[PDB]
DNA sequence: GCTAGGCGCCCGAACAGGGACTGT
DNA sequence: ACAGTCCCTGTTCGGGCGCCT
């Protein structure tokens, strides 16, 4: 019955501060053994401990970031806070908040966790992606299976939805995770389908970018010659 | 100069004078703390400087409570407490709640400061004198005495009871399911509430006291490794009774049978239903110890029968609040200690086993003092009185270190005994 | 002058009156001398004429110094003292130069006319009344009473020390960086101030004491290394005990033994190893006072060995706070132990020796434990800190002992220094009955009304022996029977008693005792190879115990 | 500052196997270590606390052990869910520290990378850019390298990459490499060679195009 | 017709308490 | 079923010497 949900800004300007909210239920931040811990996890890396705020206000901070951290709490409404000052691109990560608790004389672990809020650090402005089809060029198709692609370049921010044929094709589909292209994001998706269906039957690439309210389709037309 | 409430007259036992006990050496760390806490009480006028004209004395030392880090002054008023045992015990004593033993959790608060607010009988003050020593006898000892109810004196809680019963009226009315007992500088508060909900209610009680002038030590709760503060509350139900048990075997040598009858003979004083004639028969002539004697059918009929009596309540053993309490400890090795509490020879009231502690870290002296405290605590809770101790150690040894591990507001009455392994009457 | 220090109140023991002791007629020669003295003390405010109303008197006779020829007023307060209340004496122990810290500038001061400078409780002076009989039996001698602390009175020391503590009290609150070792009327002052700012602080002190009436004569230790303090000599970095003159007489009376031993003990505080156990057993007895006693070779070797190590000029060093303490114990003669407390390799702070045998039947592990304890206390008193030990006992030896001993024991952090003779247990004891050995059944008995009794064993092998004894008791005979089964057996045995008295003395694994019977039983235990004792409840008719009972119980019955 | 390290970084195994994860401490932590499970999605759950105590709800096929400096997690018989990333956390001293994580995979028969390359779309070229995409789909195990070669000579400058997680269906991995140049930098050449080296074939799998 | 108070050591006497045995 | 003694061992204390002020 213990639940925890992080609240955040998701996208934060560099050098500005951010404030995460851990809204919980099921326990009180006033009971003897409870405390609320904040964990970070850079995209790709492992778990990093930030700080733990306890019922008796005897808080403990990560020595590397104590200068930019401040953990608060609203015991009344069951909320825990985490402020970070002068954030850098290095603070782009998923932040989790979990209910830490001291059970006995040796038992002390983070019993329950949250799903985490993603906070990314960038000046980049919400700009839509430019979609480019990928069809075997200079190499005509044989008689087996052909692999068509789709390139989603220069967008911000995450995420983007990629499907094929309005969601019809889903078997040999591979959508790769994006990467940073000068503050912008760039990803590609590939689809493999028997040569007996392309280009005899149309294959279109579906790209959705919620931030910019843009939805564009691009048909994978075969090579010029 | 402190409280306009009328002073209550206290007179020592007829034909007995005041305490004239000498002051034992004190370590610099304790003198330093003791000199400080004494200076402050002098300013506030709880304590007055005195000289040679006062023929009485008592010992003092300080203990650095791992409870709250902060030091505490302790005055060994055991002598004085005997000299005035008419005043607090028979005259005006604090009733005992049979229900405190019956609580899943009980916390204990140090309500000593509460006493520094009632004027002590102007005449009786001479007896509370004490001396502070100095490293390398640099200066004559600095002496003081009390002007207000002193901590660690059996009379203080007795006198302060009037106002104490009034400070508790509200809390006890809004929480009739909580038991509260006062024993000297301690308040034993026990509840059947959940642990975390108990911690709260205690914390609330501290407030209610604070709203009345009574301050109670601020106990620390560390957030690292050994979460010792989880032990702060006692659990009277979790307390067990270690019974006497006869070994179990198939191949009983001559030796084994001897010891098995020895123990059974000892135990015959506790349980009159122990017979050994049928079992001793196996040993008749001058046989060699190392000789597996077959256990007879009607012979092993008592071995498995007597043990069926060694798990029962002793013979109509009841506690008498009018007789003292005695307690014995026997070093059972590998860090284990057993104990027995009784008022009469073999009719004991409790028999238990004080299992080890990792904070003791192989130190016989440290474990014995902890055992003494642990046992005293249980005593106060269950019956409401400290037992006299028959300590399995040498005087010289105990008096050199017991203070280094003492962590209680009170000091029990003890004597030293050199009784060798009488018998493993208490098979651990 | 005199002091403006509030007077300390003194009473007489509950239900007693003052001293009304008659005065002896003194000689016109002695009388006239006292008159000058008293007119002087009266002139200086120390004493005062009392009225005819004062019914108290204590004996006062004059006595001359066999060197200066000066006569001195000597008042004998033996009776007053027997009636003066009890004081809780404030002096708690003498100070030791070993606890002194190295200070830049050191000065020592002495108070002149100390006692005669502190006022006596006005409601008590009447008891210090004394009279100076006149030359002729004509008119009553001059009557006087005391106004200052009477020389040789019970409260004079306790009252002066407290007074003195109050005087320094404020001064020490304003100079927390200057140590004042207050002892009777002698003051040691030391600090890390510059010779100039120091002497400017010392004068500041002398003028503060003069304010309270305490005079500090110019016969004080000003920049005078070594300083003569407490019977020692304080040098910049080293201190020496003042020349101890070992008494070397022709014949030796019991009294001369007491005069030698005490001076030896006094020296043992700084002199490496000093044994006394031996020549101390000379007065051993009821023979008192002046009675020549024959100095055995036992004592001769003691005196010779000591005079040698006492002829070795040694010293001590001061205490350094940062560097902890180390106490090293050495095992010497029967019950004689020697220790050296230091903080740096062979830089002794203080030495000493303990030889108290606690218990009738003890052993070397016990006594070592006893030495460690009394050393700790002694250190706590001089340094307020528990020292680290370097004991000559194997880590394994100790583990065995405390782990098997039923009594609780312990020893603070200690290292093992391998310097013989090492301390260890001389004989073990089987936890389990050994297989392939006679399992003896020993017992004894005796008659209180008579004096003698038998004692013996009955083994499983049918063997029996009963040796009768005279002037013995149950405890001795039941202890005798265990001695037999020891002599009458191999290297492996299984004795079996019915008395804890005997069993207990044994399990304790003693290696020394008071009575011989036990010294013999110990000698056997150390000689054998596998002993095992077992206990059985006597008079309960059990196994091989009945055999020895009836057999030895020729005095008792059933 | 207690450094917690899990030497074993990425570990593959099969359903039913027995796996043990090692967590080494930088100093004695007196058995004050907890174990965490983080599913591929991301949710984090507490398995074991205090070296070897199961948190209510975690299956019995989970068990911890270790002491002093060395600690180990043992999953008796792998189940589909188990295959995940595992973390050890120490709390005998703040700051609290976590291991390095040990990804638990699914063992599969080896497979080579199906390599496809793509000429910069026309639309991309119309803007003024040019990206040459090169997919390396479905292979085993993960370890793989890529090298770009323009008109013979190789170019390591301008190459982006993207690796995928072990597919939860066929247990394979995939990678996407993209060489981005300019409209000029691109047209000013002819042969663009995508080369991929996997453990399956000694010969690097190569795919190229011209003009 | 010469101190007091304090600490130390060594010694033996008186005490005190726990056990064990003898007599109604 | 002890009451009345006797043993034995551990502690306390009074005495004398040492040393100090
Ligand atoms: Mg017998």
């Amino acid at each position: 019955q213990i639940t925890l949900k992080e609240s955040g800004p998701g996208i934060v300007q560099p050098s500005q501060p951010f404030r995460l909210t851990c809204t919980f239920s099921g326990f009180s931040l006033s009971t003897s053994g409870i405390g609320v811990t904040w964990i970070r996890q850079p995209s790709g890396k492992g778990l990093e401990w930030l700080a733990t705020i306890w019922w008796d206000d005897d808080n403990r901070y990560n020595p590397s970031l104590k200068s930019r951290l401040t953990v608060s709490k609203d015991t009344s409404n069951n909320q825990a806070f985490l402020n970070m000052m002068t954030v850098e691109t290095a603070d782009t990560a998923i932040y989790y908040c979990a209910q830490s608790a001291i059970t006995s004389v040796t038992d002390s672990a983070m019993d329950h966790w949250g799903q985490g809020t993603s906070v990314t650090v960038s000046s980049a402005k919400t700009t839509p992606p430019s979609v480019y089809p990928l069809a075997p060029g200079s190499a005509a198709q044989t008689n087996s299976m052909v692999t068509l692609g789709c390139l989603v370049k220069g967008y911000f921010p995450e995420p983007v939805t990629v499907t094929w044929n309005s969601g019809s094709l889903s078997s040999g589909v591979h959508t790769f995770p994006a990467v940073l292209q000068s503050d912008l994001y760039t990803l590609s998706s590939s689809v493999t389908v028997p040569s007996s269906t392309w280009p005899s039957e149309t294959v279109t690439c579906n790209v959705a970018h919620p931030a910019s309210s843009t939805k564009v389709d691009k048909k994978i037309v075969p090579a010029d010659c | 100069p402190i409280s306009p409430i009328e002073t209550v007259p206290v007179k020592l036992k007829p034909g007995m004078d005041g305490p004239k006990v000498k002051q034992w050496p004190l370590t610099e760390e304790k003198i330093k703390a003791l000199v400080e806490i004494c200076t402050e009480m002098e300013k506030e006028g709880k304590i007055s400087k005195i000289g040679p004209e006062n023929p009485y004395n008592t010992p003092v030392f300080a203990i650095k409570k791992k409870d709250s880090t902060k030091w505490r002054k302790l005055v060994d008023f055991r002598e004085l407490n005997k000299r005035t045992q008419d005043f607090w015990e028979v005259q005006l004593g604090i009733p005992h709640p049979a229900g405190l033993k019956k609580k899943k959790s009980v916390t204990v608060l140090d309500v000593g400061d509460a006493y520094f607010s009632v004027p002590l009988d102007e005449d009786f003050r001479k007896y509370t004198a004490f001396t502070i020593p100095s490293i390398n006898n640099e200066t004559p000892g600095i002496r003081y005495q009390y002007n207000v109810l002193p901590q660690g004196w059996k009379g203080s809680p007795a006198i302060f009871q009037s106002s104490m019963t009034k400070i508790l009226e509200p809390f006890k009315k809004q929480n009739p399911d909580i038991v509260i007992y006062q024993y000297m500088d301690d308040l034993y508060v026990g509840s059947d509430l959940e642990i975390g909900q108990h911690r709260t209610k205690i914390e609330e009680l501290r407030q209610h006291l604070l709203r009345w002038g009574l301050t109670t030590p601020d106990k620390k709760h560390q957030k690292e490794p050994p979460f010792l503060w989880m032990g702060y509350e006692l659990h009277p139900d979790k307390w067990t009774v270690q019974p006497i048990v006869l070994p179990e075997k198939d191949s009983w040598t001559v030796n084994d049978i001897q010891k098995l009858v020895g123990k059974l003979n000892w135990a015959s004083q506790i349980y009159p239903g122990i017979k050994v004639r049928q079992l001793s028969k196996l040993l008749r002539g001058t046989k060699a110890l190392t000789e597996v004697i077959p256990l007879t059918e009607e012979a092993e009929l008592e071995l498995a029968e007597n043990r069926e009596i060694l798990k029962e309540p002793v013979h109509g053993v009841y506690y008498d609040p009018s007789k003292d309490l005695i307690a014995e400890i026997q070093k059972q090795g590998q860090g284990q200690w057993t104990y027995q509490i009784y008022q009469e020879p073999f009719k004991n009231l409790k028999t238990g086993k004080y299992a080890r502690m990792r904070g003791a870290h192989t130190n016989d002296v440290k474990q014995l003092t902890e055992a003494v405290q642990k046992i005293t605590t249980e005593s106060i809770v269950i019956w409401g009185k400290t037992p006299k101790f028959k300590l399995p150690i040498q005087k010289e040894t105990w008096e050199t270190w017991w203070t280094e591990y003492w962590q209680a507001t009170w000091i029990p009455e003890w004597e030293f005994v050199n009784t060798p392994p009488l018998v493993k009457l208490w098979y651990q | 002058p005199i002091s403006p220090i509030e007077t300390v109140p003194v009473k007489l023991k509950p239900g007693m009156d003052g001293p009304k002791v008659k005065q002896w007629p003194l000689t016109e020669e002695k009388i006239k001398a006292l008159v000058e003295i008293c007119t002087e003390l009266e002139k200086e405010g120390k004493i005062s004429k009392i009225g005819p109303e004062n019914p108290y008197n204590t004996p006062v006779f004059a006595i001359k110094k066999k060197n200066s020829t000066r006569w001195r007023k000597l008042v004998d307060f033996r009776e007053l003292n027997k009636r003066t209340q009890d004081f809780w004496e404030v002096q708690l122990g003498i100070p030791h130069p070993a606890g002194l810290k190295k200070k830049k500038s050191v000065t020592v001061l002495d108070v002149g006319d100390a006692y005669f400078s502190v006022p006596l409780d006005e409601d008590f002076r009447k008891y210090t009344a004394f009279t100076i009989p006149s030359i002729n039996n004509e008119t009553p001698g001059i009557r006087y009473q005391y106004n200052v602390l009477p020389q040789g009175w019970k409260g004079s020391p306790a009252i002066f020390q407290s007074s003195m503590t109050k005087i320094l009290e404020p001064f020490k609150k304003q100079n927390p960086d200057i140590v004042i070792y207050q002892y009777m009327d002698d003051l040691y002052v030391g600090s890390d101030l510059e010779i100039g700012q120091h002497r400017t602080k010392i004068e500041e002190l002398r003028q503060h004491l003069l304010r309270w009436g305490l005079y500090t004569p110019d016969q004080k230790h000003q920049k005078e290394p070594p300083f003569l303090w407490m019977g020692y000599e304080l040098h910049p970095d080293k201190w020496t005990v003042q020349p101890i003159v070992l008494p070397e007489k022709d014949s030796w009376t019991v009294n001369d033994i007491c005069k030698l031993v005490g001076k030896l003990n006094w020296a043992s505080q700084i002199y490496p190893g000093i044994k006394v156990r031996q020549l101390s057993k000379l007065l051993r007895g009821t023979k008192a006072l002046t009675e020549v006693i024959p100095l055995t070779e036992e004592a001769e070797l003691e005196l010779a060995e000591n005079r040698e190590i006492l002829k070795e000029p040694v010293h001590g060093v001061y205490y350094d706070p940062s560097k902890d303490l180390i106490a090293e114990i050495q095992k010497q003669g029967q019950g004689q132990w020697t220790y050296q407390i230091y903080q740096e390799p062979f830089k002794n702070l203080k030495t000493g020796k303990y030889a108290r045998m606690r218990g009738a039947h003890t052993n070397d592990v016990k006594q070592l434990t006893e030495a460690v304890q009394k050393i700790t206390t002694e250190s706590i008193v001089i340094w307020g800190k528990t020292p680290k030990f370097k004991l000559p006992i194997q880590k394994e030896t100790w583990e065995t002992w405390w782990t098997e001993y039923w009594q609780a024991t312990w020893i603070p952090e200690w290292e093992f220094v391998n310097t013989p003779p090492l301390v260890k247990l001389w004989y073990q004891l089987e936890k389990e009955p050994i297989v392939g050995a006679e399992t003896f059944y020993v017992d004894g008995a005796a008659n209180r009304e008579t004096k003698l009794g038998k004692a013996g064993y009955v083994t499983n092998k049918g063997r029996q022996k009963v040796v009768p004894l005279t002037n013995t008791t149950n405890q001795k005979t039941e202890l005798q029977a265990i001695y037999l089964a020891l002599q009458d057996s191999g290297l492996e045995v299984n004795i079996v008693t019915d008395s804890q008295y005997a069993l207990g003395i044994i399990q304790a694994q003693p290696d020394k005792s008071e009575s011989e019977l036990v010294n013999q039983i110990i000698e056997q235990l150390i000689k054998k190879e596998k002993v095992y004792l077992a206990w059985v409840p006597a008079h309960k008719g059990i196994g091989g115990n009945e055999q020895v009972d009836k057999l030895v119980s020729a005095g008792i019955r059933k | 500052d207690i450094q917690m390290t899990q030497t074993t970084s990425s570990l593959s195994a099969s359903l039913g196997d027995r796996v043990t994860i090692s967590c080494s401490a930088s100093q004695d932590i007196s058995s004050y270590l907890n174990w965490y499970q983080q599913k591929p999605e991301g949710t984090v759950k507490l398995l074991i606390y205090y070296t070897s105590s199961l948190h209510s709800g975690v299956p019995s096929r989970f068990s911890g052990s270790g002491s002093g400096t060395d600690y180990s997690l043992t999953i008796s018989n792998l189940e589909p869910e188990d295959i995940a990333t595992y973390y050890c956390q120490q709390y005998s001293k703040f700051p609290w520290t976590f291991g390095g994580g040990t990804k638990l995979e699914i063992k599969r028969a080896d497979a080579a990378p199906t390599v496809s390359i793509f000429p910069p779309s026309s639309e991309q070229l119309t803007s003024g850019g040019a990206s040459v995409v090169c997919f390396l789909n479905n292979f085993y195990p993960k370890d793989i390298n890529v090298k770009w070669k323009i008109d013979g000579s190789e170019r390591q400058n301008g190459v982006l990459n993207s690796w995928t997680d072990q597919d939860s269906k066929d247990s394979t991995y995939s990678m996407s490499s993209t060489l981005t140049l300019t409209k000029d930098e691109y047209e000013r050449h002819n042969s663009y060679t995508c080369e991929a080296t996997h453990k399956t074939s000694t010969s690097p799998i190569v795919k190229s195009f011209n003009r």
